[PDB]
RNA sequence: GCGAUAACGAACGAGACCUUAACCUACUAAAUAGUGCUGCUAGCAUUUGCUGGUAUAGUCACUUCUUAGAGGGACUAUCGAUUUCAAGUCGAUGGAAGUUUGAGGCAAUAACAGGUCUGUGAUGCCCUUAGACGUUCUGGGCCGCACGCGCGCUACACUGACGGAGCCAGCGAGUAUAAGCCUUGGCCGAGAGGUCUGGGAAAUCUUGUGAAACUCCGUCGUGCUGGGGAUAGAGCAUUGUAAUUGUUGCUCUUCAACGAGGAAUUCCUAGUAAGCGCAAGUCAUCAGCUUGCGUUGAUUACGUCCCUGCCCUUUGUACACACCG
């Protein structure tokens, strides 16, 4: 049960070394439930990156 | 093409008091005999009319005796003097090619002949150090 | 980065305060014009000055600019 | 650095 | 064994039986002058 | 004389000068047919300027190129550029410019290096290292 | 008539090109057929030394250069005419050699 | 379809390339599709190439790598471990032979298997470290499509490289087995054990 | 059309000229071909002991065909390779002079070569005739 | 060979003449301050855009020191230092 | 030192080759070594004849890689 | 730099600048560069064609490539987003070039007990100065070997070794009555090398430096194996007055650890890293070294202050020879 979420806004670089990015995701189906999540690789807007689990927000990393 | 044989293969050969694996190719099987390198083994096989596409065990006794004859008498089979192991011998001045058991004997005889006259090269052989001028400050750690 | 320096920023805005009627919004015309208005020692500085004068001219047409 | 001493 | 050549062939290399020293590093106030001849202000005043 | 255009293509150091004359479909590499250009695995790099437009474009022209300098791979890229640029330069001079703009479209839409020489050159070496950016290993 | 070659060498191009043009100029008003000037590939005499007179510090190197520019001019004229052209265009930096 | 007669004769098979551009003049991109919505824009198969060797400038800007052909990105990763750096023609030879082996096995389109092996090999959540100046700390984060694609190529070629080390099996047919096994999602293949192990640890950190 | 040496792949042309030149048999093969190494940088003699000399002469003839008065010193450079110096880096070393010099001498009296003016060895009036012939009989199959 | 001797037109603009003149003054025992300012003002009097004199060594003290005596406008980096 | 691949072809292995190689999706030098337990050199000569005998169809020809398939 | 602003307007440094690389069918010419034509000439099909050779008189043409001088060209140009709508940044399009266009050279105010008096007929002082610490001649040492460490080169194999075949660069250097430079071509020699002539004081000859990786076809077949080439024996040459403590090169033989490397730790963002060779310097000989050059040519960021160094601001100070206080 994986869910796909298009990214709509790149918030900024987070994490200690800056290797992880805060991003604003929007679900492909049910275009609502917008969530803030962290991503490892390089990210542009309009990336369809899929989420193994959806019911979790994200905050700054230490 | 692939061919088959039964009972003719010989797993272990014994040439010049050296055990030769019979499933090794003949040119490189003879290199087990000390004093016979790839370059020398390549030529005695060509002088003995033993085609190199044969394994060691494929050879018959007739070919095996023909090879050991050539290795022990290279100059008699139009093998050039410069191609030989021990040329311009110290005592009799003739061109020789020492083999499995003779090699370490005449290698030894060269060491005492150097040590008997107490030359510098002979001295360093006694000490177990490098003799060809190599630096021993930082690599002679074995 | 492509941040122009003060030797090109102030020299270009002196041109506008002095030769605005003869200037234009075209770099190619400005590039030729600044070669007869100013004594520029090097071609590279001439293009930089004319390239920033054009940007300021393009910005004046969109409204009043501060300092000129 | 050394004192030259003679023998002959 | 008066000549060094004759004795060399009789001296054995007894080197693998003794152990190397555990440490072998053998190669401090640079700011403090050690000349002991301080410069008076008069000398600096007269020179410079 | 006849309808002849002469061009050149370039890679790092390799430069291939192409002579395009009016004739039959003759396409030669240093006096040798292009069907046997080496290395074999990159033979389709020089087939690209041919098969992209269709071999019918080469009925009226014969091409003889002379490639020198560079390396084995760098020479292949120089040849395919000389062919593509040579075909375009012939059309611009002896055929309508509508076709030349047509030919330039397929070539550019497939690979920029077919018409535009790659500008990359080797960075000079600087002292203190074995390479342009590489430096001798430092120890503490 | 005489096929005569004039070879021009110098380190600096301003005086070299003046002499080169001046010789060509005198070979123009005088109806003398000429071939040149031929700009020979410039030679970069490079010497790379160590900066340090001693051997302490970072390994930094100087790279000095000495560019040599060469021009050859071919003239078809009698020997008296060509030699006097050389004295017309004498320059301290540029040396001149005349070969038939 | 007509055969075009030139003064320099052109072989029959290469004249067939006028109809279609195919990888090594053998494999078609038309019937190839990415079975994952999230990696369509980062697996580039829309522009056909003849040979996986273009010598393009994909390291200038940030996301130019997504524009490189997927097979060329795969053949780029083969030439590793020092002795192989810069040996692209050797790498292209390996890929060209690997596709043929992937064709005689399972009979599918070889470049379809390549695309399938890449979508199945990229970990979807990796556990980044959030260690506070030395201490061990891990946090589960998502994986971008670009890193998901290019970690698949890194893992696929690394697994093929190690399977061919000190083994009579050749690298081209070690890559074919590695690509085929990962395409069908078998856990026997390397880079599927790694992908599962990455997503397993990430599950124990969220 | 007129087939030439330049119209046939080099690798399979030499394999065809070597076979013809051996079966023709007029090329004189020196007595040391079973002993010698091709280059000082090599470590082993050629694996095709009976036929290596013929193929090398075929390669030399074709190589001279495409050029003008190439000498024998250039042939040593051409067939030389990287020497396997033990711990020191590799280096280019020329091939053996006698093998190349014997080949061109063997080819010069079989009618394929001659001494060119200003050095080297040009290809003969008949050298083009019989190589271009082999090229035609190379690619019909 | 023929040798001709020509006078330098602007003594203030020739650093060689000014350095030799300064040396002939320092070897006469004149103080450094009086000697340094004699060329600083002579250079400016000739019309120099700038001038800088540095004298380094040891003077009546065991420790050595250097003193710079600048004047006017001086450029330091790039090609113009080779020109002006 | 566990390989011990057979390098001499006896009669039991010969007919086993002609009875087993045809029932292969993909044959090569390593496939013959891996599953028939014969040596690499014996594998190379076996492939060059099996193609001449028609059992094996050459998909691709290369010195470093020989890709073959069944001819049935 | 924008901007905020008791500051305003400036100077040095940065940037500009200079050298180099990339573009120019737009100028200027080139028998020391190349090409097309034309003579003359060869081979193969005979279709009039295709490959060559030759031509410092065919007393041709041209500058596409090649060379180099005068210039042109880019200034982030145009268009979208964001931004204090500012400096800018990110995307596209065009472009040879849109990372300061790539790389360097130069490079401020003071200063360091930084390194060199073992570069100087640069130097103060101290020491020595005829049985010299001066100069020269002979021989040895700087290489010496239980050990710790650093800069590197070969490798641990099949993405490979050999064996044939294909066959492509760029930066440079080069002599005379010497004290001998680069050295082709011919002829000997398995090689290394020897010998006889000639060219080049050089875009002319060495030299297309026909370099190596590389590519093709074969042998090998997972084996310390045909991986690896230490260690050692015998022999053959070269340089040099002189090779012993092997200068170096070549031949045969000898076949060592090493089967990918702990704690740690270095360099690096595009023609870059990594391989791969080549030249110049040292140089009678010797390059596993530097200085450059080109061949093949990537993976991964294009972000941060988590580690480390430095810079700035605040802060404390009994320090100012400044915490080595
Ligand atoms: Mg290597
Ligand atoms: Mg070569
Ligand atoms: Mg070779
Ligand atoms: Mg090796
Ligand atoms: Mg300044
Ligand atoms: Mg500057
Ligand atoms: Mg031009
Ligand atoms: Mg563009
Ligand atoms: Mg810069
Ligand atoms: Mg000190
Ligand atoms: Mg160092
Ligand atoms: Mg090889
Ligand atoms: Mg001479
Ligand atoms: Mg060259
Ligand atoms: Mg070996
Ligand atoms: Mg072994
Ligand atoms: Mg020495
Ligand atoms: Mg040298
Ligand atoms: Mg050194
Ligand atoms: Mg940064
Ligand atoms: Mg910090
Ligand atoms: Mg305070
Ligand atoms: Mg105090």
């Amino acid at each position: 049960p994986v869910t796909l979420a298009k990214v709509i806004k790149v918030l900024g670089r987070t994490g200690s070394r800056g290797g992880v990015t805060q991003v604003r995701v929007e679900f492909l189906e049910d275009a609502s439930r917008t969530i803030v999540r962290n991503v490892k690789g390089p990210v542009r807007e309009n990336d369809i990156l899929c989420l193994m689990e959806s019911e979790r927000e994200a905050r700054r990393l230490r | 093409l692939v061919v088959q044989e039964q009972g003719s293969f010989q797993h272990i050969l014994r040439l010049l008091n050296t055990n030769i694996d019979g499933r090794i190719k003949i040119m490189y099987a003879l290199t087990k005999i000390r004093g016979v390198g790839r370059r020398y083994a390549n030529l005695v096989c060509k002088k003995a009319d033993v085609e190199l596409t044969k394994r060691a065990g494929e050879l018959t006794q007739e070919e095996l005796e023909r090879i050991v004859t050539i290795m022990q008498n290279p100059t008699n089979y139009k093998i050039p003097a410069w191609f030989l192991n021990r040329q311009k011998d110290q005592v009799d001045g003739k061109d020789y090619h020492v083999l499995a058991n003779n090699l370490e004997s005449k290698l030894r005889d060269d060491l005492e002949r150097l040590k008997k006259i107490r030359s510098h090269r002979g001295i360093r052989h006694f000490w177990g150090l490098k003799v060809r001028g190599q630096h021993t400050k930082t690599t002679s750690r074995g | 980065g492509r941040v122009r320096t003060k030797t090109v920023k102030r020299a270009s805005k002196v041109l506008i305060e002095r030769f605005y009627p003869k200037l234009t919004l075209d770099f190619e015309t400005n590039k030729r014009l600044t070669s007869e208005i100013a004594v520029i020692q090097s071609k590279r500085l001439r293009n930089k000055i004319a390239g920033y004068t054009t940007h300021l001219m393009k910005r004046i047409q969109k409204g009043p600019v501060r300092g000129i | 650095r050394k004192k030259k001493v003679y023998t002959t | 064994k008066s000549p060094t050549g004759n004795e060399a062939a009789l001296k054995n290399k007894n080197f693998n039986k003794d152990v190397a020293p555990p440490q072998s590093t053998a190669t401090p106030f640079d700011r403090h002058s050690r000349t002991g001849k301080t410069d008076s202000k008069k000398k600096l005043q007269q020179g410079w | 004389s006849t309808q002849s255009v002469q061009t050149f293509g370039k890679k790092k150091t390799a430069t291939a000068v192409a002579h395009v004359k009016a004739g039959k479909g003759l396409i030669k590499i240093n006096g040798s047919p292009i069907t046997l250009v080496q290395p074999e695995i990159l033979r389709f790099k020089v087939y690209e300027p041919l098969t992209l437009v269709g071999l019918d474009k080469f009925q009226g022209i014969d091409i003889r190129v002379k490639v020198t300098g560079g390396g084995h791979v760098s020479q292949v890229y120089a040849i395919r550029q000389a062919i593509a640029k040579g075909l375009v330069a012939y059309h611009q001079k002896y055929v309508d410019e509508a076709s030349k703009n047509e030919l330039k479209k397929i070539f550019a839409s497939y690979d920029k290096t077919l018409l535009v020489a790659d500008s990359r050159r080797m960075e000079p070496k600087k002292f203190g290292g074995r390479g342009a950016r590489a430096r001798f290993q430092k120890s503490y | 008539i005489h096929k005569i070659r004039i070879t021009l060498t110098s380190t600096k191009v301003k005086q070299l090109e003046n002499v080169s043009a001046n010789i060509i100029r005198n070979a123009a008003q005088y109806n003398i057929v000429k071939k040149g000037p031929v700009r020979m590939p410039t030679k970069v005499l490079k010497i790379t030394t160590r900066k340090t007179p001693n051997g302490e510090g970072s390994k930094t190197w100087d790279a000095y250069e000495m560019r040599i520019h060469k021009r050859v001019i071919d003239l078809q004229a009698p020997a008296s005419t060509v030699k006097r052209i050389t004295q017309i265009t004498i320059e301290p930096g540029v040396d001149v050699e005349v070969t038939i | 379809l007509q055969v075009v007669e030139l003064a320099t004769t052109i072989p029959l098979d290469v004249q067939e390339a006028q109809r279609e551009v195919k990888l090594f003049n053998k494999w078609s991109f038309e019937d190839v599709e990415v079975k994952d919505v999230s990696l369509v824009d980062y697996i580039q198969i829309r522009n056909p190439v003849f040979v996986s060797h273009t010598a393009g400038k994909y390291a200038s800007k940030r996301f130019r790598k997504a524009q490189c052909p997927i097979v060329e990105r795969l053949t780029n990763s083969l030439m590793m471990n020092g002795r192989n750096n810069g040996k692209k023609l050797k790498a292209v030879r390996i890929v060209k032979h690997a596709l043929e082996i992937i064709h005689v096995l399972t009979e599918q389109n070889p470049i379809q298997v390549v695309v399938d092996a890449i979508v199945n090999s990229g970990a979807r959540e990796d556990s980044t470290r959030i260690g506070s100046s030395g201490t061990v700390r891990r946090q589960a984060v998502d994986v971008s499509p670009l890193r998901r694609v290019n970690q698949a190529i890194a893992l696929l070629t690394i697994g093929a490289r190690e399977a061919s080390f000190r083994n009579i099996k050749t690298i081209a047919e070690c890559l074919a087995e590695e690509l085929i096994n990962a395409a069908k999602g078998s856990s026997t293949s390397y880079a599927i054990k790694k992908k599962d192990e990455l997503e397993r640890v990430a599950k124990s950190n969220r | 059309p007129g087939v030439s040496v330049r119209d046939v792949p080099a690798q399979d042309f030499i394999n065809a000229y070597a076979q013809f030149l051996q079966r023709q048999g007029k090329l004189e093969v020196p007595g040391y071909v079973d002993i010698v190494k091709t280059s000082a940088g090599n470590d082993l003699p050629p694996q095709e002991a009976e036929t290596w000399f013929y193929k090398r002469a075929a390669s030399i003839a074709r190589h001279i065909y495409l050029r003008k008065q190439v000498g024998v010193g250039a042939l040593n450079k051409l067939y030389g390779g990287a020497k396997n110096r033990g711990f020191r880096p590799h280096k280019h070393v020329d091939a053996s002079g006698s093998i190349n010099r014997k080949c061109v001498q063997a080819l010069q009296k079989i009618g394929v070569l001659e001494i060119s003016p200003k050095g080297g060895r040009r290809i003969s009036e008949n050298g083009q005739r019989d190589l271009d012939r082999i090229a035609a009989q190379t690619l019909e199959e | 060979i023929a040798i001709y001797a020509e006078r330098v037109e602007e003594r203030g603009l020739s650093a060689a003449v000014q350095a030799e003149a300064l040396k002939a003054k320092l070897l006469s025992g004149l103080p450094i301050r009086r000697a340094a300012y004699g060329v600083l003002r002579f250079a400016m009097g000739a019309g120099a855009k700038g001038v800088e004199v540095v004298i380094s060594g040891k003077l009546r003290a065991a420790r050595a020191k250097s003193q710079k005596y600048a004047d006017g406008f001086m450029i330091h980096s790039g090609q113009p230092t080779r020109d002006f | 030192d566990k390989a011990q691949h057979i390098v001499i072809l006896d009669q039991e292995k010969y007919d086993r080759i002609l009875k087993d190689v045809p029932t292969y999706k993909y044959v090569s030098v390593s496939v013959l070594v891996d599953r028939l337990k014969i040596g690499g050199s014996l594998a190379r000569v076996a492939l060059r004849q099996l193609e001449e005998d028609g059992i094996i169809t050459p998909v691709l020809k290369h010195s470093k890689q020989a890709i073959y398939t069944r001819a049935q």
